[PDB]
RNA sequence: UCUUUCUCGAUUCCGUGGGUGGUGGUGCAUGGCCGUUCUUAGUUGGUGGAGCGAUUUGUCUGGUUAAUUCCGAUAACGAACGAGACUCUGGCAUGCUAACUAGUUACGCGACCCCGGUCGGCGUAACUUCUUAGAGGGACAAGUGGCGUUCAGCCACCCGAGAUUGAGCAAUAACAGGUCUGUGAUGCCCUUAGAUGUCCGGGGCUGCACGCGCGCUACACUGACUGGCUCAGCGUGUGCCUACCCUACGCCGGCAGGCGCGGGUAACCCGUUGAACCCCAUUCGUGAUGGGGAUCGGGGAUUGCAAUUAUUCCCCAUGAACGAGGAAUUCCCAGUAAGUGCGGGUCAUAAGCUUGCGUUGAUUAAGUCCCUGCCCUUUGUACACACCGCCCGUC
RNA sequence: UCAAAGUUUGAGCUC
């Protein structure tokens, strides 16, 4: 699965929850927006949500809480969203933050 | 300013038939835009109109690149005196 | 529609720039009806900013 | 079975170049030796039978998305004309080499000019794609 | 200030030295052999690809930028 | 920092001082009170008014 | 239509028309008490409202200047004959249209009424009308070579933001005095 | 005659060829969509034209 | 201009009155326009009080607040601007209003692979979940602890999809830094036929022993050389005059560029906005190296009326220093700094200007005012065109 | 529990 350099990033939550939860599912993931890594770190969180929603939605909720809590006890970024987005270059300078270069001499 | 006598009389007639006139201030014009049926290059209309102004016949205003001239009653009466027309007929702005 | 101008008269003040947007909005309505009734609805209820273009077929 | 998405693409191009040579019925151009891959490129392609490698890639892009004309294959196949001291820009591939790769695959029945324009992959082409997919799949397996 | 004047081809005695010693290093990269015996990294890559052909070294991770091979697992 | 302006504060003292009984501690309910009785054009103004009006009601109830 | 012009191009042509008209009537009713324009671009007909407070006085002799203005608009812009028609509407808040009241005052200043008392008088007249405030900056060089500034300010006044766009009426004006040229910044 | 002299220099392209219909200047002509105006008149007339400071 | 002679028919040329023209000089005569101070938290009337007066108090020791934000102390009270507020954007709305120029969920077929799977190959209707955008609605310190008049609220933690989304505008007052070099923007002074006008062609701005500032490229292998693979966001498209449209589909040249039919004036055609990076195997090999691409010979194209100061693009070649930055100095706290490409204005060649667009993605600090600046209080002053100050003696 | 820190066109500030 290219890019193959970012695969273990993809399995971290899969390894965290284990194959027993995901075993009953097969999931294709459609991706759009952002760039390649941004989208990769996106589909990471996406499938873990879809599975928690699967047990919370179509079967009993104790499965949703146990999965979700194991997730909370491992790592909070899985739940707290990255709001981070790329800042635009601004007029009045050569770079992003700088306002134009003051030039002695 | 070299007019053809034909233009002197037809241009005075133009001033009569529409009491008022507008024109772009643009020396570098082959043809006049609003009045493109005749060639009458904008420089011709411009220089004649500034000559009329000089003798009191048009009211001046200038915007962007464009003069704006209001023809006065002295102008209406002078045009009909030159062309020897009756007092019955009028421009479209006078006619109602 | 996006435009970026300088405030300065000369060269010499600061070099300042605008970030001018201009949005242009399109709605469109399709009816299945004779022509005269639609002419009746269309004549009434329009205001200056709006521009209506009705294709007949 | 398997497809291009299933394959690791590097050994894909080497297997397909061998596969197309085995067929030996592409009608390779006369100038394959002389030509350089883009006016913006410096050396000729590393693969010796490179014209076959781009015939593979162009066909496989037409599988990925059909209707890919010459200009279309050059946009997808565009990149940095690293201008050294001047700033970088987008640079199309070479026409003669791209147009002849597409005309080569149009010749040997891999690609087909569909009605209402653009290429679609022909019955023989989709056959060859999944067979060489199985061959390369067996290699990586 | 410093310069690397590396040899393009192995002598026969050096060939015996390779056949003896190189499979003993735990790190076998073309660059490793290049720094120790003052030889080029590219022919070094071809040499380690040759210990592969003759069947002397196991690959850990080769990659366009950087390759790594070793003597096969020791135990 | 979420600090109350003088237009925020004076409004909260006027709200608690005139209708201490209607008001209460919880924001979202006494919000319904504030939007009904007082016509606040902006929702941000409404909600801020209500949140300082609430905490102040707790001050007086204390 | 057969000419089949683009959306993007048509709308910019509209913008240039608008800008030229605003400039043109500012130039026209200086003497007549110009108070803005309103180009209600309706179907077929394009209503073109002169704005003035005393519209019958600014109108003059029997509707003369208005028939020539309607004809002028048609002449330069190329309207169908009688497709565009001008209407000199009464100004809302008749004091505050600055360029009407401020320019008339500019020409009052040019006529020789003192600048302080005249601006005070207009601000007072328009205050009796019920204005919120002003901050009138009249730059130049007066009673001397130095660049002295007059500044007529009163009432509650705000400056920044968007709200100002439809809160503040603004003007920039040159005036050709006997002594020189005077700047006008009307906020 | 004068008719073959008066305006004989070729004006086919560039901001020198076309010019602002306001300024007659060759500085910043907005040529997109045929606006054809200099950065100064544009800054002057943007509100009338409909441009707006959204961001 | 000369010998020379023909048209229209008083329009005009030439004088004189008088205007008028002038990219004349002067933005240090002017209007107007910028930056920085200043992205900080500050500023100003009224009435009353204190002072012969200039002025002060209001505008505070303290708490508090991101905030001259608030509270409370209290000879003051009520106000104003600015901050905030506002407008727009992001986000919560499977809710209202809704759509063959948007699709949708139910199935079936067809070619093949081992019933199904795939397909921008085809058919079955409603609807708006997705899509598009109007109206409404939506989160607030909502929970707690210390601390505090148990006030304002802080800090920390909990609680949560949001507990600062991000802009635009931006106070009073400067500099005697700049703009008459955008215009019939323009004051004053001067000029106008034996002209300082103007028109035609051409030039300098690109003229080069020398130097600087903004910029561009580097010193390589965490990388370059050579193939293949992959998600975008900014965008545009045939014009009043106005010469150049976006472009689908098959052929020709390495490149500039050449021949058939189409869609589109545009959610219909461009266009699934066919980006790079990423990802894989080679090749390079630590080299002034394929690092670096300045300079230029000879030639082929296009852009243009016209380029010598190479129009641009193209083809082959010579190939400076530079082996990671000394005293110096630019840039940065979160998707930021930094890598990397992509687009636009202008736009004939088409981004070398300039201004955006995506894409990958840290360190450090939660602190302080030492440096550098800044803000307040007190203080001294012989300065007040204000330390870029004033000011002293010999010769 | 104190080594030092100088100057600034003649070419026009101002009720
Ligand atoms: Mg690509
Ligand atoms: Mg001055
Ligand atoms: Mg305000
Ligand atoms: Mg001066
Ligand atoms: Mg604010
Ligand atoms: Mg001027
Ligand atoms: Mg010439
Ligand atoms: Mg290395
Ligand atoms: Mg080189
Ligand atoms: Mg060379
Ligand atoms: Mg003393
Ligand atoms: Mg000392
Ligand atoms: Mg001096
Ligand atoms: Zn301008």
């Amino acid at each position: 699965i290219e890019p193959r350099t970012l695969q273990y990033k993809l399995l971290e939550p899969v390894l965290l929850l284990g194959k027993e939860r995901f075993a009953g599912v097969d999931i294709r993931v459609r991706v759009k927006g952002g760039g390649h890594v941004a989208q990769i770190y996106a589909i990471r969180q996406s499938i873990s949500k879809a599975l928690v929603a699967y047990y919370q939605k179509y079967v009993d909720e104790a499965s949703k809480k146990e999965i979700k809590d194991i997730l909370i006890q491992y790592d909070r970024t899985l739940l707290v969203a990255d709001p981070r987005r790329c800042e635009s270059k601004k007029f009045g300078g050569p770079g992003a933050r700088a306002r134009y270069q003051k030039s002695y001499r | 300013m070299l007019m053809p006598k034909k233009n002197r009389i037809a241009i005075y007639e133009l001033l009569f038939k529409e009491g008022v006139m507008v024109a772009k201030k643009d020396v570098h014009m082959p043809k006049h835009p609003e009045l493109a049926d005749k060639n009458v290059p904008n420089l011709h209309v411009m220089k004649a109109m500034q000559s009329l102004k000089s003798r009191g016949y048009v009211k001046e205003q200038f915007a962007w690149r464009h003069f704006y001239w209001y023809l006065t009653n002295e102008g209406i009466q002078y045009l009909r005196d030159y062309l020897h027309l009756p007092p019955e007929i009028v421009p479209a702005t006078l006619r109602r | 529609l996006r435009i970026t101008t300088r405030k300065t008269p000369c060269g010499e003040g600061s070099k300042t720039w605008d970030r001018f947007q201009m949005r242009i909005h399109k709605r469109l309505i399709d009816l299945h009806s004779p022509s005269e009734i639609v002419k009746q609805i269309t004549s009434i209820s329009i205001e200056p900013g709006v521009e209506v273009e009705v294709t007949i077929a | 079975g398997v497809t291009v998405k299933d394959v690791n693409q590097q050994e894909f191009v080497r297997a397909l170049a061998a596969f197309l040579k085995k067929s030996g019925k592409l009608k390779v151009p006369e100038w394959v030796d002389t030509v350089k891959l883009a006016k913006h490129k410096e050396l000729a392609p590393y693969d010796e039978n490179w014209f076959y490698t781009r015939a593979a890639s162009t066909a496989r892009h037409l599988y990925l998305r059909g209707g890919a004309g010459v200009g279309s294959m050059t946009k997808i196949y565009g990149g940095r004309q690293r201008n050294g001291v001047m700033p970088s820009h987008f640079s199309r591939g070479s026409k003669s080499v791209a147009r002849r790769v597409l005309q080569a695959l149009e010749g040997l029945k891999m690609v087909e000019k569909d009605q209402d324009g653009g290429r679609k992959l022909t019955p023989q082409g989709q056959r060859d794609l999944d067979r060489i997919a199985g061959q390369v799949a067996a290699a990586k397996k | 200030r410093d310069k690397l004047n590396n040899l393009v081809l192995f002598d026969k005695a050096t060939y015996d030295k390779l056949c003896k010693e190189v499979p003993n290093y735990k790190l076998i990269t073309p660059a490793v052999v290049s720094e120790r015996l003052k030889i080029r990294g590219s022919l070094a890559r071809a040499a380690l690809q040759e210990l592969l052909s003759k069947g002397l070294i196991k690959l850990v991770s080769k990659h366009r930028a950087q390759v790594i091979y070793t003597r096969n697992t020791k135990g | 920092g979420r600090v109350r302006t003088k237009t925020v504060k004076k409004a909260a003292r006027v709200i608690i001082e005139k209708y201490y009984t209607r008001l209460g501690n919880d924001f979202h309910t006494n919000k319904r009170v504030c939007e009904e009785i007082a016509i606040i054009p902006s929702k941000k103004l409404r909600n801020k008014i209500a949140g300082y009006v609430t905490h102040l009601m707790k001050r007086i109830q204390r | 239509m057969a000419v089949q012009i683009s959306k993007k191009r048509k709308f910019v042509a509209d913008g240039i028309f608008k800008a030229e008209l605003n400039e043109f009537l500012t130039r026209e009713l200086a003497e007549d008490g110009y108070s803005g324009v309103e180009v209600r671009v309706t179907p077929t007909r394009t209503e073109i409202i002169i704005l003035a407070t005393r519209t019958q006085n600014v109108l003059g002799e029997k509707g003369r200047r208005i028939r020539e203005l309607t004809a002028v608009v048609q002449k330069r812009f190329g309207f169908p004959e009688g497709s565009v028609e001008l209407y000199a509407e009464k100004v809302a808040t008749r004091g505050l249209c600055a360029i009407a009241q401020a320019e008339s005052l500019r020409y009052k200043l040019l006529g020789g009424l003192a600048v302080r008392r005249a601006c005070y008088g207009v601000l007072r007249f328009i205050m009796e009308s019920g204005a919120k405030g002003c901050e009138v900056v009249v730059s130049g060089k007066l009673r001397g070579q130095r660049a002295k500034s007059m500044k007529f300010v009163d009432g509650l006044m705000i400056h920044s933001g968007d709200p100002v766009n439809y809160y503040v009426d603004t003007a920039v004006r040159h005036v050709l005095l006997r002594q020189g040229v005077l700047g006008i910044k009307v906020k | 005659g004068h008719q073959q002299l008066y305006w004989s220099h070729p004006r086919k392209f560039g901001q020198g060829s076309r010019s602002c219909r306001v300024c007659s200047n060759r500085h910043g002509l907005i040529r997109k969509y045929g606006l054809n105006m200099c950065r100064q008149c544009f800054r002057q007339y943007a509100k009338d034209i409909g441009f707006i400071k959204l961001d």
